[PDB]
Order: structure tokens, then sequence, then C-alpha cells
């Protein structure tokens, strides 16, 4: 019935600028009025900007005052966010989204990266130690842009004793690792390979354990 | 900017019990409260709306309540789809201020870290760089330190950590933590440690490797 779907996102250079726009359907957008609400990783959530239904009122947060830009087209039912000279603190997730007096519609949201790295494929490096009954291997999965990786073990057979962490930013670029604990009599006699794929960059790689 | 307090940050629970969120505004907001649930990768879910008002479609165990500034959020009987953040938002003033969150995790036993060392790899360290990791894993309560400490020394420098949502298996966390160095400075000392402390323990578990061995 109700849709909102955002369109726009994606990866941007520090300073430059982006266009989001949000399509709504199943209601009178005209006589609605339209908010931008945004979400920064591992962070809460933030109201960004308003506007009323005939764009004569504009509300927009201290954060963004001066930067950012409201605008709708209800004859082709949108809503539209200008977002110029980008700091890395405007990464977030970014939603549009319809709030009544006991109902709320979101879009599904479009991630926002601002980031002064390009498209980097990952570098797989093996973890191996140099009583619990149990040993510990892994994988690093170093400076890789934009996100996301998927990391298995063993082709997707291995889920037991496994951990994939969530990735950390730095200098641009991500990192991230996962652990694969088994019983020590099993490594090396059964194989551990873990598998990871970088869609972004076409990256399949696959790396044996010892 | 009216400002949202949430108590407690983080919530322990088992299933099945009733579970109370506190919310605190800054200021008198008139009732105009939402409580709103959170899943990974998932936008905000109004479950609350008016301080006590049941959304559309929302099941019977959610509940709320408030007197001016002070508000509550209640579950009745807890399940596991519970599990995620719940935040308390102001609608009386623009902007409309949210609240930290609250965070609902699964009680279980005390459970003692399992940590792991290890070195750059050789295949790294021909490319120049070189990276440390250390694997502090399934442990209980989520409060945890983990340090590097080069040749006695606390490094911060380079060192990058990130843990696990609660697991859906054993309920406990699991911690990773990279010092990331080039070749040249890791070649410049020998003792690397990686320092764990949990409540679990009032010793340190350290785990040390010599770049020589």
């Amino acid at each position: 019935e109700v849709q909102l779907v955002e369109s726009g996102g994606g990866l941007v250079q520090p300073g430059k600028s982006l266009k989001l726009s949000c399509e709504a359907s199943g209601f009178t957008f005209s006589g609605y009025g339209m908010h931008w609400v945004r979400q920064a990783p591992g962070r809460g959530l933030e109201s960004v900007a308003y506007i009323t239904s005939s764009s004569i009122n504009i509300k927009y947060a201290d954060a963004v005052k001066g930067r950012f830009t409201v605008s709708r087209d209800n004859a082709k039912n949108l809503l539209f966010l200008q977002m110029n000279i980008l700091k890395s603190e405007d990464t977030a997730m970014y939603y549009c989204a319809r709030f009544d007096w006991d109902k709320n519609y979101w879009g599904q949201g479009t991630m926002v990266t601002v980031s002064s790295a390009k498209t980097t494929a990952p570098s797989v490096y093996p973890l191996a130690p140099a009583t619990t009954n149990t040993v510990t291997l892994g994988c690093l999965v170093k400076g890789y842009f934009p996100e996301p990786v998927t990391v298995i073990w063993n082709s997707g057979a291995l889920t037991s004793g496994v951990h994939t962490f969530p990735s950390v930013l730095h200098s641009g670029l991500y990192s991230l690792s996962s652990s694969v604990t088994v019983p020590s009599s099993t490594w090396p006699s059964q194989t551990v390979t873990c598998n990871v794929a970088h869609p972004a960059s076409s990256t399949t790689v696959d790396l044996k354990i010892e | 900017d009216i400002q949202m307090t949430q108590s407690p940050s983080s919530l322990p629970a088992s299933l099945g019990d009733r579970v109370t969120i506190n919310c605190q505004a800054s200021q008198d907001i008139s009732n105009y409260l939402n409580w709103y649930q959170q899943k990974p990768g998932k936008a905000p879910k109004l479950l609350i709306y008016y301080t006590n008002k049941l959304a559309d479609g929302v099941p019977s165990r959610f509940s709320g309540s408030g007197s001016g500034r002070d508000s509550s959020f209640t579950i009745s009987s807890l399940e596991s789809e519970d599990i995620g953040s719940y935040y308390c938002q102001q609608y009386y003033n623009y902007p409309w201020t949210f609240g930290p969150g609250t965070k609902l995790e699964i009680k279980r036993a005390d459970a003692k870290p399992t940590v792991s060392i290890f070195p750059p790899s050789s295949e790294q360290l021909g490319t120049g760089s070189a990276t440390l990791v250390c694997f502090v894993n399934n442990f209980y309560p989520k409060d945890i330190n983990v340090k590097w400490k080069v040749d006695g020394s606390e490094k911060r420098d380079g060192v990058l950590q990130s843990v696990t949502d609660q697991d859906s298996k054993d309920s406990t966390y699991s911690l990773s933590s990279t010092l990331s160095l080039t070749k040249a400075d890791y070649e410049r000392h020998n003792l690397y440690t990686c320092e764990v402390t949990h409540k679990t323990s009032t010793a340190a578990i350290v785990k040390t490797l010599n770049r020589n061995e």
C-alpha cells in the first residue's frame, strides 16, 4: 500500500555533493509533511530535515544547516535532499519518512558513504598459531572498499565455532576478521579454508589455513 | 533541543520475562512520546505512540505509560524476536529527538574469554605491512577490556576492535582486536602482548608473542 523508495545514495568523496530522491506511492503525497532521518553506523537516529506539504515551512538539524536542502515535487510524488560540502560525519543510512499521529512509514534507506577511498579488493591473510582441546584459526580481510564482504568456512559447511566480526574503518578502507574454533585433534587432519568474496571488486578468494 | 534520556543502557533478560525500559525528557513533552524497536540492517519500527497507544498490527505484549517527563515501555513476556534496540522519541518540538537506546540482551551464566594471539602472516610481511590479530571469544558479560602492549608499553595507535552481537546458540559475546604496524616498526620490537581484563577474573588474561620465535 504506502511505499517510500529512496535512491541516490552511495560512495562520495569529502567536500563533494549528492542528491537523494524519495519516491512516494499509495497515499496523497501532497497532503503530508515529510521527513529525512539518518542513522550513522553504530550510532543512533537523528532527524535531518522537515518540509511541509506546501513547502511553506522547512526545518533542519543544526549539523546540516546551510549545507543541506529539502525540496519536493508534489506533481511527481518526490521528496529530495540536496547534500553539499560532505563530511565523513554525514556517513549514515538515510531515510525518508511520513509521521502520522498514530502511524509511521519509512523507506528502505540509502547508505551514503563519505570516503576519499576508491574500490579496493581485499588482501586475505591466514591466522594460524605460532589445554582447552581446541584450536582457533582465522582470516584477516584487509583494506577493502566499499562494504560488504562475505566470509565463509569450507564453502559454508562449517558454521559451528565461527565468529565473523563487524568491519572497522581506518584510512578510508575496511578491515574485517573471522575466527573458527575446532577440536585440536581435527586440525590440520581436517582442512579449514576461508572463502572471501568482495562483489564490488569481483573478488573470490579461498585461503587454506596452514 | 529537548534531551532524551534512556535507562538502562543494556538490559539482560530471559524469555518469558516481563521487561521495563525507562525514558526521561529534559522538559514537559505533553505525552508526545514514541517507542521504536530496531533490529540490525533494518529501519526503526514504531511500537508505541502518544506515550501509551499501541500502533496498528503490533503484538499485545507491548505497552507504555508516562507522567510528563517520566515514561516507560513494557514487554509482558519476552520473545527471542524482541532482542534488539529500543528508542524513545519526543515529537512535541522540532528537532524531534531520539534517546540513546536500550539494548535488550539474553541473561546468561558468566563465561571466561578464550584469548588467541596471531603474528602477521609471512605473505603480509612480503608486502611491507604487519597486522597482529587477537581473538577474545565466548565471554559473558559484554563488558571487557582488551589491550596491546609492545615491549611492556600500552599501544593504542593502529589498534581497532569490534564486538559481535550476542550469539544465537550460546548467548556469549566475542571480540577481535587488531594492531596494524609497518614491517619496519614491527621489526623495531620483540614482545607483543594481548592483555584481557574481564570481571570473571581479578587477574588479566595475557597472551604474548615473541617476534623471534
